[PDB]
RNA sequence: AAGCUUGAGUCUCGUAGAGGGGGGUAGAAUUCCAGGUGUAGCGGUGAAAUGCGUAGAGAUCUGGAGGAAUACCGGUGGCGAAGGCGGCCCCCUGGACGAAGACUGACGCUCAGGUGCGAAAGCGUGGGGAGCAAACAGGAUUAGAUACCCUGGUAGUCCACGCCGUAAACGAUGUCGACUUGGAGGUUGUGCCCUUGAGGCGUGGCUUCCGGAGCUAACGCGUUAAGUCGACCGCCUGGGG
């Protein structure tokens, strides 16, 4: 059943490029906001804006240039049923560097090139591409 | 009429024997065909009034 | 003959709040009854089937119950087994 | 001694008393059950002398019809 | 406490025990808190089976609401009489002024 | 340790169903057992015969006993996890679904061993036994039909109480939850609208067909997934042996 809020999130991006729509509807969470954070600095995702008064309510904006979509494949690494955890210096770079790596440090959900020279090390959650 | 909550007076449709004839001695009208003729199959599941009396 | 007015002196007999339709104690109330109605029915009409099957979907219900309110307040349980006599 | 000599008519009558294998002489199945007696497993005794009826010694089972000879 | 119908017949050579019938059993369905919602005679119509040795029939149509406690012996005294052929008993029925 | 509600348990107010089980009742048909009436033919196979008949056959009417199955209604409709179950019909009782409002605040998903259910066939301890029908035997048939045709019948089918747990038990698809361009046929609830054109326009469950993206060798699946994610378990490491 319903074991894992964070792949329903990569689920709706996913298939969301290959539907060409405008936005979403998903209710918000903690961790959801430092993930969609991530991404809007990148080209991944536009803006976000959180407004349900009875429950946090997440809308996320794809970003759609020329005739292609900005999201390539998003795998899994960090399943609910086999953790994956990785050293500081082990820190595994998605297509050759290109790759945006969504880690979880302890000071917050950041990327993976200001971890390794800013910080301490983190969780590996996904590979976003 | 319209409503199906007329259980207790087909004894002018169907007869003893256990053949459904159309209303023809008295001479109204027969404009309701869906909601007779094809509504009165949807209540052959429960059957509680005998189709055929002699089986 | 399991009619609507006779379950309705059930739901009184465990009461924690004012003015509501529902307690803490009163989800076993309203099922112990069903199950020890249907618990009686093995030794006549022994052909039943259908009637064995169901009870697997409501005496294992119970099992799931007793870890629920042991790790918040234990007395809790100390009215439930004993009035409606539950696992003794 | 019944494992083996209560278990010799059990497996020897059932041939001799069914008319499709009774083409044969008393004397002649009371001598091949104390031949074969240890020649298959003590659960395929007579299980296994239908062997002896159909790859082996067959055709005389069933018979010679003689309600066709007769005939 | 249902509602019930019980719909049987009499004997077709014994026509004037129809009024002495339903006078003997309507006394105890009454004082057991119950009434009657309605009450019609059809009858000794035709058939289409001439399955009885004679085939006249007065059929009996009377709506009560007995509780579940005295038709568990009224229906069994229809068998052992002689008179009733047959009955009928519906279910969840309500009250009409008339049926034909 | 202390809370909330978006997944929804339960309950009040309703509807639909061969869901399951224990009694009772009705009709048709086959056959047996009794009258009247009618006698060398009847049943049955492209040719023949066995059986059944002059101790009243076959056929027909009436009546009675016993047993089994529910024709038309009946559509891949409805119900159940699966298997399976279609006559009106009493009692007991379960599951699923619709719908405006409360309360209780993840009591949630899945699994080895184990428990329970599981057609037909078969077996043990007791009944019933009119038909049909595995062995067995009469008549055909051919330098050999226990393959098929025809004429009978012991188990079994039915019923109470048990054991065994075997299928193409197939939807060749484990369950639960979430996301996802749409149209065209049935069944089953609650509303709006002029139900005055018995319909359009909304909101659910179940079921069938077609089809794009996408997935797969291919056929196909394709908003009930065999697509796109996640949780749990089982089986299979070449074809025979
Ligand atoms: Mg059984
Ligand atoms: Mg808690
Ligand atoms: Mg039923
Ligand atoms: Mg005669
Ligand atoms: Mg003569
Ligand atoms: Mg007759
Ligand atoms: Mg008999
Ligand atoms: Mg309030
Ligand atoms: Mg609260
Ligand atoms: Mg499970
Ligand atoms: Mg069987
Ligand atoms: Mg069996
Ligand atoms: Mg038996
Ligand atoms: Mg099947
Ligand atoms: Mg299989
Ligand atoms: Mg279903
Ligand atoms: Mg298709
Ligand atoms: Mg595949
Ligand atoms: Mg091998
Ligand atoms: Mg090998």
């Amino acid at each position: 059943s319903m074991q894992d809020p964070i792949a329903d999130m990569l689920t709706r991006i996913r298939n969301g490029q290959a539907a060409n729509k405008a936005a979403v509807t998903m209710p918000s969470s903690k961790l959801k906001v430092a993930i969609a954070n991530v991404l809007k600095e990148e080209g991944f995702i536009e803006d976000f804006k959180v407004e349900g008064d009875t429950k946090p309510e997440l809308e996320l904006t794809l970003k759609y240039f020329q005739g292609k979509a900005v999201v390539e494949s998003i795998q899994r690494v960090s399943r609910p049923g086999l953790r994956i955890y990785k050293r500081k210096d082990e820190l595994p770079k998605v297509m050759a560097g290109l790759g945006i790596a969504v880690v979880s440090t302890s000071k917050g959900v950041m990327t993976d090139r200001a971890a390794r020279q800013a910080g301490l090390g983190g969780e590996i959650i996904c590979y976003v591409a | 009429e319209i409503d199906y909550k007329d259980i207790a007076t087909l004894k002018n449709y169907i007869t003893e024997s256990g053949k459904i004839v159309p209303s023809r001695i008295t001479g109204t009208r027969a404009k309701y065909q869906r909601q007779l003729a094809r509504a009165i199959k949807r209540a052959r599941y429960l059957s509680l009034l005998p189709y055929t009396d002699r089986h | 003959s399991l009619s609507t007015e006779a379950t309705a002196k059930i739901v009184s007999e465990f009461g924690r709040d004012a003015n509501d339709t529902g307690s803490t104690e009163v989800q076993v109330a309203l099922l112990t009854a069903q199950i020890n109605h249907l618990q009686g029915h093995f030794a006549e009409h022994k052909k039943d089937h259908h009637s064995r099957r169901g009870l697997l979907r409501m005496v294992s219900q119970r099992r799931k119950l007793l870890d629920y309110l042991k790790r918040k307040d234990v007395a809790r349980y100390t009215q439930l087994i004993e009035r409606l006599g539950l696992r003794r | 001694m019944k494992t083996n000599d209560n278990y010799i008519e059990e497996v020897t009558a059932k041939v001799l008393t069914s008319g499709k294998y009774s083409t044969l002489y008393p004397p002649t199945v009371r001598r091949v059950t104390e031949r074969l007696f240890d020649r298959y497993p003590p659960k395929q005794l007579e299980k296994e002398v239908r062997k002896k009826l159909h790859q082996a010694y067959g055709a005389y089972i069933g018979g010679i019809d003689g309600k066709r000879l007769e005939k | 406490m249902r509602h019930y119908e019980i719909v049987f017949m009499v004997h077709p050579d014994q026509s004037e025990q129809v009024p002495g019938m339903i006078e003997r059993y309507t006394a105890a369905i009454t004082g057991a808190e119950g009434k009657i919602h309605r009450l019609e005679d059809w009858g000794r119509r035709q058939l289409a089976y001439p399955i009885n040795k004679l085939h006249k029939a007065h059929y009996v149509l009377m709506n009560v609401e007995a509780p579940q406690e005295v038709i568990d012996e009224l229906e069994t005294t229809f068998r052992f009489n002689d008179a009733v052929i047959r009955s009928m008993v519906m279910r969840t029925k309500h009250a009409v002024t008339e049926a034909s």
